[PDB]
RNA sequence: UGCGAUAACGAACGAGACCUUAACCUACUAAAUAGUGGUGCUAGCAUUUGCUGGUUAUCCACUUCUUAGAGGGACUAUCGGUUUCAAGCCGAUGGAAGUUUGAGGCAAUAACAGGUCUGUGAUGCCCUUAGACGUUCUGGGCCGCACGCGCGCUACACUGACGGAGCCAGCGAGUCUAACCUUGGCCGAGAGGUCUUGGUAAUCUUGUGAAACUCCGUCGUGCUGGGGAUAGAGCAUUGUAAUUAUUGCUCUUCAACGAGGAAUUCCUAGUAAGCGCAAGUCAUCAGCUUGCGUUGAUUACGUCCCUGCCCUUUGUACACACCG
């Protein structure tokens, strides 16, 4: 309550989590994903990205 | 009409699109003479198709080349191959297909990119490396 | 090493030296003759004014020359 | 705007602002044999001086290297902006100075002492001899600083 | 209304270009056995999505990439066409994967 | 909404991807085999694959 | 662990398939892991065809 | 001959083109007689060219390379130590002004100095490391006229670029004195240096 | 590397064994036949098949 | 028999017109000219130094000639260069921003440019008619 | 010396410990029906002509 | 891989076929989100028609260039040579393409005590669980430097530096689910500021007017005007916060480095290499990476000599398999 999230983070890597497994490392943002590099790999025919070439 | 043909020349990603009409003998490059193409010593690949079957092909005719893409010698080779292209296709369209066949012989007895586009394209590159084919330096130490 | 600046005897040395000088150019000008750079690119000018020498190309960082007649 | 010839009316090594200004070098770049005076500040001087900027810097008379001295030591007075010199609002009367040859070991070692007579961390590692700036020192300058 | 022609841009936008060439299809196909005068459809570049992730969860291995990539294919068409009858065609004959939006446009 | 076309899609992917793993977790027991997303106009209907439809 | 796997892959393949495997990896009071393989009928592992015909 | 007028002015000077097609614009590939043989058909002419910027296919066959013409082999062999990879537009214009100090000393055909110079300075006996090891015999073999005409290539241009590093003559009269050295026969150049120290090592190492 | 596989050698050598009152020392016709005649699932091996085809009706001459 | 500025190389064009502008004198030269290294990844002050603006003045209103409409930004990234950034890789960094638009008030002054009002500058018809004597003067010479 | 121009009529094949040497077999120009067997260190074809500095010596390095 | 030999014959997975991309298509369907030509209409400069500017129920026509659908195309075609007239290979001609057409994507059986419990609400067991190993906050550290090693950047210059001028890409990405890409004007030497504008995007940033490069000048073989490290003073931006300099800019300081012992990496054609740009992570920060194009070579079309791997034969007292 007096100071418990007073840090301001509206920015940087804690500002933003991956939606699936709340990861700040790794994550890719590209098109507002918000999916870490790891999750993105396992749900990546989920989302529609093919391995084409 | 006015007899008209239009052809385009194709280095690696120059594209000219040539507009070669009946005209008095003009040559014009993307609003600009032949005799100014900049670079100055790829000045004689475009006067490659014009020194190779004469002058006189060309004075009935007016070619106005629109080139992009590329590079500064792409577009040259470009520029080289939209005129060649638009001299034969004009000469089939409108001259005798016999004078077709001497312009042809002239231009492919001299270079086979005057009137064929070169078909080798940049191969991509490829992780681990800075090129298609080399990789970065390995250590072992 | 290079006399950078002209004196007199160096003025009449270019000028009896270049003739007979088959080609003459920036650096024949600083090796068979003592002058800069500077000095050659100046005696370069100086002389195809005066019309003792002849240019081939002239171009920059290559200037070609030759006597006159 | 046309090239000219001329004759040598030339002398050699000379000396300005404690300073062995050498001949046969263009004036601009024998200038910045002067410490403090580099090249953009050469360039300007000599463009303020009314000195021609072609002529070997001993080819240059006595009054046209005082002007350049003056111009040097007096900046301000002679319309140079106060944004291309060292000491802008210097750190102890707010002057704007350009420091010059003897002068900008001195200033320099004046704040070096400065800062190690604050204590102020930089000061401190200019005292040690290591890297002040921020650098990585456990790869680089591994032979000297 | 009384078959005034509007000037409605269908736009088509899909992942999957046998599905969108059949909504493409369907909607110049009623366009012309209506007597509907249309600019086509007009296919635009497609938009092709690359993202390079990394092979591996960990930093252990040859550094391998991986190119996950979707393609997005949109076209539009144009269609001079009355108020009521083309709204019912276009408000009816949605395919599932391919999302359409229907602009009218009176510049 | 007023996103691109390519953040709209790459969107609708991922409310699949979650979805679909909604659906995995949740209906376990009974037989989930994969979801299709319709989105009709005014209405988007979600539909569910699964062996024990009763139980669903 | 057999049974299963067994009582699946004769399932699928007097379902109508062309090919069933099904690939069991871990341990089972066991300090060791070991993967062990079930396998009826025509498979393919390559090419665009996985993405066609192959379900996993 | 005839001076055809156009819309576009064509100038005298290019004009003059269509009677016989030259390198830049002075020097005939007509009367370049290669006067050593063996070495033709590697070292190309009759085939006239305007500049020697053709941008093509060589290196995906065999031999090639020895259908490209020799000025260009030579420009292409002047693209090297790196910071000169690519600018064969800068390569071009040093070959242009190496022939017109060719042709200002030594008044004859710079296009035959430089057919000389190869065919002068082209190696006739190299040696090769026979067995397996460095610590072993150098047994002498002769060499092929590509190989001739490669090497030759080779030796001028590095000749060439060792003597215009780090001195005021430029590179393109380097090479002009390499090429005037080497097509006399001179020993004065590193070409015909390189090429006697290679012949007699085989000599040597029969 | 231009040899021929056994789908390629097989596929060439049944159409030749049932089909001899037919296909010619042509590609092209080859290849047109080989539309009607057999379900070959791509372009390029249809091609290759009818080119193996064509090959040894020529070494049959 | 028609010249413009296309049928004109461009450093003799912009050659001509720059002593043409030095010589009748009415371009109003900013005052910070030899003070002033026009780029940011520039390193040193131009060379010429007595002139040099005219120059830069040239070379713009001919720009603006051959486009339809340049600004401010375009001309800073024409102009700008490859920054030397000593111990990093070169970065093209976009050059005085205060030049170029000082050059475009200048020629807006003695009407050779207009205010365009799709954007930037376009040529005014009474530089044009500038540009096009010079042009001509240019070649008969 | 007088060095000898001979002719390429049979490629043998290629030997060498690091593969670089092709022993070929030339018919000399003037006085020809001559042939030896010899070494060659570049690359080389039928009916290329090479300069020998002997007439008379084999090539004894072979499989 | 196939031919062929043949106690084997006939098959399946892997290879190949397949898919994505690149290259050709004046053949098809077209387009004010691409372009061209006349001109409904104009309009400008120079002339006797060259160069442009501007409007699509405030024009018409076309698709060459551009885009993307459906297709066509190459199969080493044809002809020589060679091989056991076998698979094949080589050359020539034609061709957009004759290196699996270039490049990848997917990629079997068997393994490794390979890495990851620190990607997860993947997880057994163990440890801790309120003076916590949970979580949060404040400040510091991850940047600390006698030194050893690896990936790079910048260099040692004249095939160059500097300046002026010329002037050309392609792959991208971008905000109302809030401030993203920012054109234009003005201010500022510059970094940047400020007023507006277009853009949810083939529409606007953006022709990303990129850099290398080209031309003309200054330099002139001097650690120099190469190099730009170190260090001082100042001005800004991002950020709640810049000190241990975030980064940017201006002036100044101007170090080693004169092409690198022993050794060692990568590479066969739009490839090596030089060159910048976009994206990634990003509030700010690229000397990195992933991709993209620009300029574009030398050298081989081979061999087992070194290294590694595979196969056959052989030996074995090894099978935890020579680390036996
Ligand atoms: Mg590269
Ligand atoms: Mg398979
Ligand atoms: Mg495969
Ligand atoms: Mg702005
Ligand atoms: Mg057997
Ligand atoms: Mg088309
Ligand atoms: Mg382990
Ligand atoms: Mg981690
Ligand atoms: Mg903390
Ligand atoms: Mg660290
Ligand atoms: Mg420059
Ligand atoms: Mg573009
Ligand atoms: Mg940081
Ligand atoms: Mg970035
Ligand atoms: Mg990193």
């Amino acid at each position: 309550e007096n100071v418990w999230f007073s840090h301001p983070r509206r920015y940087g890597k804690g500002s933003r989590q991956c939606r699936v497994c709340s990861s700040h490392t790794g994550l890719i943002r590209k098109y507002g994903l918000n999916i870490c590099r790891q999750c993105f790999r396992e749900k990546a025919n989920d989302i529609g990205f093919n391995k084409f070439r | 009409a006015v007899p008209s043909v239009q052809t385009f020349g194709k280095k690696k990603s120059a594209t000219a699109v040539a507009h070669v009409k009946a005209g008095k003998g003009l040559i014009k490059v993307n609003g600009s003479p032949i005799t100014l193409v900049e670079p100055e010593i790829l000045r004689f690949k475009v006067y490659e198709p014009l020194l190779l079957v004469g002058l006189d092909k060309f004075s009935n005719i007016d070619i106005r080349v629109r080139v992009t893409g590329g590079g500064h010698v792409s577009q040259v080779y470009a520029i080289r191959q939209a005129i060649a292209k638009g001299l034969v296709a004009y000469h089939q369209k409108y001259v005798d297909e016999q004078s077709k066949n001497e312009l042809k012989k002239a231009f492919t007895s001299y270079d086979r990119t005057l009137l064929i586009a070169d078909s080798r394209r940049p191969e991509p590159k490829k992780f681990g490396g800075k090129g298609a084919r080399s990789r970065f330096q390995k250590s072992y130490r | 090493q290079h006399a950078v600046i002209l004196d007199q005897e160096k003025y009449d040395r270019i000028l009896k030296e270049v003739p007979t000088y088959r080609y003459v150019s920036v650096s024949v000008l600083v090796d068979r003759l003592k002058i800069g750079g500077s000095l050659a690119r100046i005696a370069l000018r100086h002389l195809e004014k005066e019309g003792i020498i002849k240019p081939i190309s002239k171009h920059s960082k290559q200037a070609i020359y030759t006597r006159a007649t | 705007s046309l090239v000219v010839q001329e004759q040598g009316s030339f002398q050699h090594i000379l000396r300005l602002l404690n300073t062995n200004v050498d001949g046969n070098i263009k004036i601009v770049y024998a200038l910045t044999t002067i410490k403090g005076v580099g090249r953009r500040y050469s360039n300007l001087v000599c463009k303020k001086a009314d000195v021609d900027l072609h002529k070997r810097a001993g080819e240059l008379t006595q009054e046209e290297l005082e002007r350049i001295v003056q111009i040097m030591q007096n900046p301000t007075h002679y319309k140079i902006p106060a944004w291309f010199l060292n000491r802008q609002n210097d750190i102890t009367d707010g002057k704007d100075y350009h420091t010059l040859a003897n002068n900008v070991e001195s200033k320099l070692r004046d704040d070096l002492e400065r800062l190690k007579k604050i204590r102020a961390h930089r000061g401190i590692r200019h005292f040690w001899g290591l890297r002040v700036r921020g650098q990585h020192t456990k790869t680089t300058g591994r032979r000297r600083a | 209304q009384q078959q005034q022609i509007i000037k409605i841009r269908i736009t088509l936008t899909s992942t999957k270009v046998k599905q969108l060439e059949n909504v493409s299809s369907n909607i110049v196909k009623n366009a012309e056995q209506h007597n509907l005068v249309k600019k086509g459809p007009v296919r635009l570049p497609t938009k092709v999505l690359k993202i390079s992730t990394r092979k591996t969860p960990n930093g252990e291995g040859s550094k391998t990439w991986e190119t996950y990539e979707m393609r997005i294919h949109k076209r539009y068409i144009d269609l001079e066409a009355p108020v009521q009858i083309v709204k019912r065609i276009t408000q009816i004959t949605i395919e599932p994967g391919v999302d359409v939006e229907v602009v009218v446009a009176s510049n | 909404a007023l996103i691109s076309k390519k953040r709209k899609l790459v969107a609708d992917g991922v409310f699949y991807a979650e979805l679909n793993e909604f659906f995995t977790r949740e209906l376990a027991e009974e037989g989930y085999s994969g979801v299709e997303v319709r989105v009709t106009p005014t209405k988007t209907e979600v539909i569910i694959r699964a062996t024990r439809t009763q139980d669903v | 662990i057999r049974r299963a796997a067994y009582g699946v892959v004769r399932y699928v393949m007097e379902s109508g398939a062309k090919g069933c495997e099904v690939v069991v990896s871990g341990k089972l009071r066991a300090a060791r892991a070991k993967a062990m393989k079930f396998a009826d009928g025509f498979l393919i592992h390559s090419g665009q065809p996985v993405n066609d015909f192959i379900d996993t | 001959f005839t001076p055809v007028v156009l819309a576009t002015p064509i100038p005298e000077e290019v004009q003059q083109a269509q009677t016989e097609i030259k390198l830049f614009n002075k020097w005939s590939f007509e009367e370049v007689e290669v006067k050593d043989a063996s070495l033709v058909d590697y070292v190309q002419v009759r085939q006239p060219i305007f500049v020697a910027h053709t941008a093509g296919r060589y290196a995906n066959k065999r031999f090639r390379k020895a259908q490209c013409p020799i000025i260009e082999r030579l420009t292409n062999s002047l693209m090297m130590n790196g910071r000169n990879n690519g600018k064969k537009l800068k390569a071009v214009r040093i070959i242009k002004h190496t022939l017109d100090i060719i042709n200002v000393l030594t008044d004859q055909n710079p296009i035959q100095v430089v057919v000389d110079a190869i065919t002068n300075t082209g190696p006739r006996e190299d040696t090769t490391r026979v067995g397996g090891g460095g610590a072993a015999r150098r047994q002498a073999v002769d060499v092929s006229p590509l190989r001739r005409v490669n090497q030759a290539i080779a030796l001028l241009t590095i000749g060439a670029r060792e003597a215009a590093f780090r001195n005021i003559k430029t590179i393109a009269e380097t090479l002009a004195e390499e090429l005037i050295n080497a097509a006399k026969g001179s020993s004065t150049s590193y070409a015909i240096k390189k090429k006697d120290e290679l012949e007699r090592v085989a000599k040597s190492n029969r | 590397g231009r040899v021929r596989t056994k789908t390629v050698k097989r596929a060439s050598k049944a159409l030749i064994e049932r089909y001899y009152p037919k296909l010619t020392l042509d590609f092209q016709t080859n290849k047109r036949l080989c539309d009607e005649i057999a379900t070959i699932q791509s372009k390029r091996l249809r091609n290759k098949i009818a080119g193996y085809t064509t090959h040894l009706m020529k070494r049959i001459q | 028999p028609g010249v413009s500025v296309r049928d004109v190389a461009a450093q003799d064009f912009i050659n001509a017109y720059a002593s043409f502008l030095q010589r009748q004198g009415k371009l109003e030269v900013p005052g910070y000219v030899d003070i002033v290294k026009t780029s940011s990844g520039n390193e040193m002050p131009p060379q010429d130094a007595e002139g040099w603006f005219y120059k830069r003045a040239a070379s713009v209103a001919r720009h603006i000639y051959m486009r339809k409409q340049v600004g401010v930004g375009k001309l800073n990234k024409l102009y700008g260069g490859a920054k030397s950034r000593g111990v990093r890789p070169y970065k093209h960094i976009d050059a005085s921003g205060s030049i170029n638009r000082k050059v475009l008030q200048a020629l807006e002054k003695i009407g050779i440019v207009e205010i365009s009002p799709k954007g930037g500058r376009r040529i005014s018809e009474n530089g044009q008619r500038d540009l096009d004597r010079i042009a001509a003067q240019t070649l008969e010479e | 010396t007088p060095v000898t121009l001979a002719k390429v009529i049979k490629v043998l094949g290629r030997t060498g410990s690091r593969g670089g040497v092709t022993q070929v077999r030339v018919e000399f120009l003037e006085d020809t029906s001559r042939t030896i067997v010899r070494n060659v260190k570049g690359p080389v074809r039928e009916n290329d002509i090479l300069v020998l500095m002997e007439s008379e010596r084999e090539a004894r390095r072979l499989r």
